[PDB]
């Protein structure tokens, strides 16, 4: 059948007999009148408003002004959802602890998950208004709804049902976000007080200043790509750039970092220059792939079980332990944690944009000051200043977009290990071969791999000044017949850059040998010392695929430690040439 | 596809591209081999026959990368020696008229920075596009062995990624080459002062250049970030498809053991 | 090269980038009929849902809170009798709030909260009964699709009338109804400059029909002929036949409007001619006949034109002997 | 110093010491419906509360007059059926007068004086359901919210325009839908005397706007510029630029009046100008852009100015050189 509660013993559980809120059935029944009063109020605003007006007409694409409170109600109404889907699914399964269909454990958090969408596309649409009158019910509707969940409360502690006791933590922290909603709408009622940048149509970039659910999944570019297919898209659809990320604000930001104040220089004023963008790329890297622990598990959650008031509110244990309600975990947490690894891919390229921009005019400004004696006696070729903007920035540039996953690497092994040491123990420690092996055979092939990139790059940059007097000088060639000698030249110093080549080919193959070849002989050293050797213990099938899930998120980033270790070098040396291009002389005034 | 690729494959050779998809094939097959043999072995309820072929098999695993990582550096090596001196003997036998119509600029990039990406950039792009496509194809073969109607879907899911790659492409094949639009005059910018450092200096004109330096810097800048917020929003458009693939592979895998026999152990198997 | 608007009379604008949204929350009736059939049909059947399962939770929330769906009861009376589900207050909802009102789920005298809610029910229900009939009468008494039912010539031509040079075009009716005080309003729209430097881009100047007084007041059963004589202080004065030219920027509007007759509700029509739309040195044929005791109109030679010989030449030029 | 209608378009009057009160009484239907929302509102339930109390009375008072309150009865019937109480009565009220009609409360054929009451029952429950639903309809139904969707600017101007001085303003629409028969009414407003001694206080005198017939009919899609020619037979033909400051007793209303196109009820908006909200020398921006087969308006750049030399003398100074 349906009810709204259950016909269990099927005279009870619609009773009043005392005051009527010592009735649970009450209390949730009580818990869905503010969320169809959000619904069914804001339903009509929304639909005369923004969206089904025909708004193909234009309500200011650009200038989206963001409010205070804005980047944390955001963040406040994801952290609801997930207390809500959790909510949803301990509803579930104490529904199916009994028979016969109790629809008072979930559907008031099924009108709390509609209620939750729409005010967040109502706080976004007003968001778009700058009309905060219009918000005003809003704010009712928290207290509203706050005061419903502490009228459920109290009646948990009324019943004594405690702390073991899942919902009892569920509506708690229910309460109290309910409760900091109603701070932060009272936030905006302390400084909007009811009772933008003037971004241009220059700008047309917008992810500095569109909405965080769309800083996350890029819902700005769904236009500029169906339009793309309309029209070919030119230098000046793109727009201008907005006034942070420019050139010249970057290039101001690092001569303040210069005369704040070598190598050591370059590099320490190159922090101070951009290392608050650069700690929340690796804060956004930090806390991606420790939500992707969370992966493994819920592997050995699910296949541990599935090698295997009266009680059924409560759940705790057991709920962690079905599996159902793992996998959507693994789910929101999959979700959350891709979101997490691609911004901070989207902020560290953007930082090292941002420097490609600051000392490409810083280069440009070393250029205006430098004196004509290095390019005509000596030093400088002119080919090798097109390398130093050309190459020599790039190459700093990738290391900018390879820093956070140098910085995240250690943070993932080592919480690797210890949730090793959690699903394992000192069986696991027989696979501490990653502690005892890595780094010092990296730091080896590091020496190794630096000197073969140093010496292929004095030839690199040979061979192309060689060719660059070669192009220019064709037609001497061809006219006096020393084209073969010449390209007999070319071809010994390629020679000499093919066997710098030939020494950093088998250096770079036997670091990915060793890259991929430790976590399988890692993945052997468990298995046969968890076997062998520490005999009798158990093997479980649980904690063999939450290990080999665990080697393999261990050996996801090893195979990205081999390209960190290709980079580096270059940054180094590009540095260095920059450093000492930095330093050279100058025109007196 | 594009042909040039196969014209790489003459430079390789067919008896290392042969080599290269032996190896491939063999060590993908030797990797899943050795997820199968951990199915047949946490499956107890005879020990120590498993645990040797545990170990000859993981023995084929570790000679299986070693003759993988061997065949990519020498394909590298043989297509960094291949595409130079071709080139070089083409470019030595040439007409005037060749070069005089010709900007320098360009022939010179492609001894440059073509030549740079040729023998650097490209093996280990190689190795991680081999690597990572027989490895998402073999994880579809052990996913489609255990739970079938995974098979059914595959049929939208894939095929809308497809449409997605196809929503993509196109403005790629707009936005990348816009990125070479504005690659292209900044460093011959950069060639202008060089070349007439003592005229600018001369005619005083080193804010206006500075000026066009950064018009050309900030037009090349937002275009290396308008590709690279289509790359993201790409990449957080598939990922969640690959997110959604995670979450009806593990609720018909516990849908499909609960309610048939699936031995607790292929579900981690289609899970990993 | 585009038309400002289209020959249906559907207009060709964007209106970009506005700010002020909030008086558009200002005008909540222009907005709710301003819709779509779909859109409106919608906000419809939601309107009287939204009230229909609002009322039904507060009728089993006051069902739940006298006990009722509770059955272990004595002798007690309900509520409202007969309500033991969700789906009965549904019911109950239903027939008190469009007042059908069956009787087996009838509302005793039990608590006055009940009495309350019933009041407050047929208030709010009531007025939006108000609302929402004579918003769709509102919606279906409009009388731009009267503007449907009006055609204009498909081409305007210029020819000769009277020594002058002439704008003429044909405007018809197809129904025995009529059009209540017809308005003509005809705008020559192009870019032009000031003398001064001030270029406007789309501007809009009227130019006045030829009517005998000059009052813009025609009286439409047959299909006339509106007519402009291109004279010196009209705009057109200096138009040649060698600027009627796709990709010229010369545009007429006409604007037919006034109130039709059976319903009392104004409307407009509108319909612009383009530079190769307007046929140079043509002029419509006679097509209205009289047989039988009738006058007749042929609608199949509404837009042939039975062109004649003209000077090729400007309104300036015609000056001259 | 102040206003006489504000930039919102409501207007400053007073209307102080009025005598016949007995002609406000003569109108109930328009003071009616010109109340405010919650006067409405309070009005509407008290309307149909006092129409169900009374009727109440009128049932409770025959049941009670029938005896059928008293149960000490035989095998008679009732008027009324299963009324035992006044609350009864109060739910057989609501039940008959609204037309819900549940039939437990029925009423049987004893008594002729119950069908009488029940005849003049739904006679005035009727009538007052047609008088409270169309002035519910009425009250939401005009037209003056549609002009809250109507900008004008924030600043008027005065220019030069083919030698002459004009002053100009820029009307706008916000929305899709359409103005029938847009009239514009510009009057200066200013104390001024006769030559005889005739001081009147507040005068109206109506300025043309120039149209290129001279009719006051405009067709508002695009924002346009009404501009007006400072002319001899103007009023504003000796306003110097150093007049406009502020205490300077000149005010400019501009009134755009007409039917709407969705609802067929006519609207009225009306917008001052002061002396310090008219800016002398400038002139307004192109706003309008054609790109992909669309016009565009921006709405941003709508009292932007784009400010000109100009003379800066009055225009009887215009007329030599």
């Amino acid at each position: 059948p349906l009810a709204f509660c259950g016909s269990e013993n099927h005279s009870a559980a619609y009773r009043v007999d005392q005051g009527v809120l010592n009735n649970g059935c009450f209390v949730d029944a009580l818990n869905v009148v503010p969320h169809v009063f959000l619904l069914f109020i804001t339903f009509p605003i929304l639909f005369i408003g923004w969206g089904s007006q025909s708004s193909k007409v234009h309500i200011h694409h650009s200038t989206w002004l963001h409010f205070p409170g804005h980047n944390l109600r955001w963040i406040l109404t994801f952290m609801l959802l997930f207390v809500l889907v959790c909510e949803i699914a301990e509803g579930i399964l104490s529904d199916g602890v009994t028979e016969s269909h109790h629809l008072h454990l979930y559907m008031p958090a099924g009108m709390a998950f509609m209620a939750a969408v729409t005010s967040v596309v109502y706080y976004h649409n007003i968001e778009t208004s700058n009309f905060p009158k219009l918000l005003i019910a809003l704010l009712v509707y928290w207290t509203l709804a706050f005061i419903t969940k502490t009228i459920k409360f109290v009646k948990f502690l009324d019943h004594a049902i405690g702390f073991s006791q899942l919902r009892f933590c569920l509506t708690g922290l229910l309460v109290i976000l309910y409760g900091m909603l109603l701070l932060v709408e009272v936030n905006v009622i302390r400084v909007r007080r009811y009772i933008e940048d003037l971004q241009d149509l220059g700008v047309r970039f917008l992810q500095p200043f569109v909405n965080l659910l769309s800083k996350g999944t890029y819902w700005w570019m769904n236009a500029f790509i169906k339009t793309a297919h309309k029209k070919p898209i030119d230098l000046r659809a793109i727009g201008k750039l907005p006034i942070a990320m420019r050139a010249l604000t970057n290039y101001q930001r690092l001569c303040e970092a210069f005369d704040a104040q070598g190598a050591r220089a370059i590099w320490q004023a190159l922090s101070h220059a951009f290392g608050r963008r650069l700690v929340l790329s690796s804060t956004f890297r930090i806390l991606a792939d420790l939500l992707g622990f969370a992966g493994p598990l819920c592997i050995f959650g699910i296949v541990d079980h599935l090698g295997k008031l009266g009680v059924y509110f409560v759940s705790s244990q057991e709920f962690l332990a079905n599996a159902y309600v793992l996998a959507v975990l693994l789910f929101l947490a999959l979700l959350l944690q891709r979101t997490f690894l691609q911004a901070s891919y989207y902020v560290a390229i953007e930082t090292g944009i941002n420097l490609r921009g600051a000392i490409q005019t810083k280069i440009y400004n070393k250029i205006m000051h430098l004196s004509t004696s290095n390019l005509s006696m000596g030093e400088m070729t002119a080919g090798q200043i097109c390398n130093l903007v050309a190459i020599d920035t790039n190459q700093l540039m990738w290391f900018f977009f390879l820093c956070p996953n140098l910085w995240a690497m250690p943070v993932q092994i080592i919480v690797g290990v210890i949730l090793l040491y959690y699903i394992l123990g000192v069986s696991a420690l027989i696979g501490a071969a990653v502690i005892i092996l890595l780094a010092p055979v990296q730091y080896f092939v590091a020496t190794k791999l630096s000197q073969a990139q140093r010496s292929t790059l004095e030839y690199s940059n040979e061979r192309l000044k060689q060719t660059n007097e070669m192009l220019r000088g064709i037609k001497l060639l061809k006219l006096y017949a020393w084209e073969n000698i010449f390209r007999t030249r070319v071809e010994t110093t390629r020679r000499k850059e093919m066997t710098s080549l030939r020494a950093f080919a088998i250096y770079t193959s036997i670091s990915i040998f060793m890259n991929t070849a430790i976590p399988i002989a890692a993945v052997l050293i468990t298995f046969v010392g968890h076997v062998s050797f520490f005999k009798e213990a158990d093997f479980s099938p649980s904690v063999a695929f939450a290990s080999l899930s665990l080697f393999h998120i261990l050996v996801t980033p090893l195979f990205l430690l081999s390209s960190v270790v290709r980079s580096t070098v270059k940054a180094l040396v590009s540095v260095q040439k920059l450093s000492e291009f930095l330093s050279s002389a100058e025109i007196r005034e | 596809p594009w042909r040039a690729c196969a014209k790489y494959l003459s430079s390789a050779g067919i008896l290392l591209l042969s080599l290269l998809v032996f190896s491939q094939l063999l060590k993908h097959m030797v990797l899943v081999a050795i997820d199968y043999w951990l199915a047949k072995w946490t499956d107890s309820a005879d020990q120590t026959v498993y645990a040797m072929v545990f170990t000859v098999l993981c023995s084929l695993g570790i000679v299986l990368c070693l003759v993988t990582s061997v065949t990519v550096e020498w394909t590298g090596l043989k297509v960094a020696k291949r595409l130079h001196r071709s080139l070089l003997n083409r470019i030595i036998l040439a007409p005037m008229r060749f070069f005089e119509t010709t900007p320098l600029g360009s022939i010179l990039n492609r001894f440059s920075s073509d030549c740079n990406t040729i023998d650097q950039h490209i093996p280990s792009t190689l190795e991680c596009l081999s690597r990572s496509t027989l490895l998402c194809v073999s994880a579809l073969a052990v996913i489609s062995y255990v739970t079938p109607v995974f098979l059914v879907a595959l049929l939208p899911l894939a095929i809308v990624c497809y449409f997605i790659q196809k929503y993509f492409r196109v403005a790629s094949r707009d936005l990348q080459q816009l990125d070479d639009t504005t690659q292209l005059p900044l460093l011959s910018h950069f060639a202008e002062t060089v070349e007439g450092l003592t005229t600018i200096r001369a005619f005083r004109y080193e804010a206006r250049f500075q000026q066009k330096l950064l018009e050309y810097t900030d037009s090349n800048n937002i275009a290396s970030l308008f590709l690279t917020a289509a790359n993201r929003w790409l990449e957080v458009r598939m990922e969640y498809i690959g997110a959604c693939v995670v979450l009806i592979a593990a609720v018909t895998s516990i849908s499909n053991s609960l309610h048939r026999e699936l031995s607790a152990g292929l579900v981690g198997l289609g899970l990993t | 090269r585009a038309r400002f608007v289209s020959k249906k009379g559907n207009c060709n604008v964007a209106h970009k980038n506005i700010r002020e949204q909030g008086r558009f929350l200002q005008d909540v009736f222009t907005t709710l009929v301003d819709l779509k059939w779909p859109h409106t049909l919608l906000i419809f059947t939601m309107s009287f849902l939204c009230s229909w399962l609002l009322f039904a939770m507060a009728w089993w929330l006051i069902a739940f809170a006298h006990g009722d769906l509770a059955p272990s009861e004595g002798t007690a009376e309900p509520c409202v009798t007969s309500i033991h589900s969700f789906s009965s207050a549904f019911l109950f909802s239903i027939e008190v709030q469009v007042t059908i009102g069956f009787g087996g789920r009838m509302v005793t005298e039990e608590c006055p909260l009940a009495i309350l809610i019933l009041i407050v029910q047929n208030i709010v229900g009531l007025m939006i009964n108000a609302i929402m009939l004579g918003s769709i009468f509102m919606k279906t008494a409009q009388a731009h699709r009267r503007a449907e039912t009006l055609i204009f010539s498909k081409h305007a031509v210029i020819a000769l009338r009277h020594g002058r040079l002439c704008f003429m075009l044909r405007v018809g009716d197809l129904r025995k109804s009529m059009i209540i005080s017809a308005t003509i309003h005809m705008q020559v729209v192009r870019k032009t400059t000031s003398p001064e430097g001030e270029v406007v881009p789309l501007h809009q100047v009227d130019i006045p029909m030829e009517n005998g007084v000059g009052g813009n007041s025609i009286f439409l059963v047959a299909p006339l002929i509106i007519y402009h004589v291109i004279d010196a202080n009209s705009p057109l004065y200096d138009l040649a036949p060698s600027d009627l030219h796709h990709h010229q920027d010369l545009e007429i509007i006409v604007i037919l409007e006034g109130v039709v007759e059976t319903t009392g509700i104004t409307t407009q029509a509108r319909t612009s001619y383009l530079a190769d739309e307007i046929l140079w040195g043509q002029r419509f044929v006679p097509i209205v006949a009289e047989e039988d005791g009738r006058y007749s109109v042929d609608y199949s030679k509404f837009d042939n034109t039975v062109k004649v010989p003209t000077p090729l030449c400007t309104a300036r030029q015609l000056d001259e002997d």
